[PDB]
């Protein structure tokens, strides 16, 4: 509530907090959202409308790298993107059992990529209608845009989840960022499995003399 | 490809020739110039340059 900001828009959720690296784009934000509020807020979403937009509350300039998924779980979202606090959602039991692998941590109760030090998790679309990704994809994309593209100024590495979802992401950016473009969790094959993603993002960032990122910080015990 | 141990590999090389960066013959220097290209290509963007 001091780094903490608040703006009113004219469609549920009414008041949006962001923390100070978001200003910039804030405006346009506003602007965009209540043109299509409405049309978006005539389903039932993932996640609710008060939680569409909690991750602006994150810091950016502390941050070396995003990891992104095509929009929210099709149900239960919390507004975090890839967060299942009962550690029940797919996706995120599978990004924890790469982290194990790769880091030896066998026992663990829960993994989270919004604890981890220099992370951001995020949803390229902030809603989907309740049961169907993709379904507001047509109403988010000028801000899907505009967020990503302001993400990408702070973190030196970009790692999408979605070999489909996210095969045209360059297009959707102006400057060049480091953009790794890796399995969906839920790919045919066990591909993901495979996917050597997270360990490919730290030569990365040192490559950029950036610290690499501390996967294990994501556990929950 | 992106993904696979084999960039993986690379990268690591690209790396560590980077660490060095103190070449001996053309072999090397041109490893490392054509894993710079190769890794700008894939990943559009990376921390260093062709030297």
């Amino acid at each position: 509530q001091d780094p903490m900001n608040s703006v009113t828009v004219s469609h549920a959720p009414y008041t949006i907090t962001y923390h100070d690296d978001w200003e910039p784009v804030m405006s346009q934000l506003v602007e965009f959202y209540n043109e299509v509020a409405s049309w978006l807020l005539r389903d039932e979403t993932s996640p609710i409308p008060d939680k569409f937009f909690i991750q602006l509350k994150q810091p950016l300039r502390n941050k070396r790298v995003c990891v992104c998924g095509i929009d929210p779980y099709p149900k239960d979202g919390t507004g975090v993107p890839f967060e299942s606090p009962n550690f029940t959602k797919k996706s995120i039991k599978e990004i924890a059992s790469s982290i194990s692998r790769l880091t030896g941590v066998i026992d663990y109760k829960g993994y989270n990529l919004n604890i981890i030090d220099g992370v951001i998790p995020w949803n390229y679309y902030l809603s989907c209608k309740l049961g169907e990704t993709k379904s507001h994809a047509i109403y988010w994309d000028k801000i899907s845009k505009l967020l990503l593209q302001h993400i990408t100024k702070h973190v030196s590495v970009l790692y999408c989840l979605g070999k489909t979802d996210f095969s045209n992401i360059r297009a959707k950016l102006e400057s060049p960022v480091t953009t790794i473009v890796g399995y969906h969790p839920a790919a045919r094959d066990r591909q993901f499995e495979k996917d050597r993603s997270f360990e490919i993002i730290n030569v990365l960032l040192e490559l950029d003399n950036k610290v690499p990122i501390n996967w294990a910080q994501g556990f929950i015990y | 490809a992106m993904t696979s141990s084999a960039d993986l590999t690379n990268l690591k090389e690209l790396l560590s020739l980077y660490k060095s960066l103190r070449f001996s013959d053309s072999a090397a220097i041109e490893k490392y110039n054509s894993l710079v290209e190769w890794g700008t290509s894939t990943y559009w963007k990376i921390g260093v340059q062709k030297v």
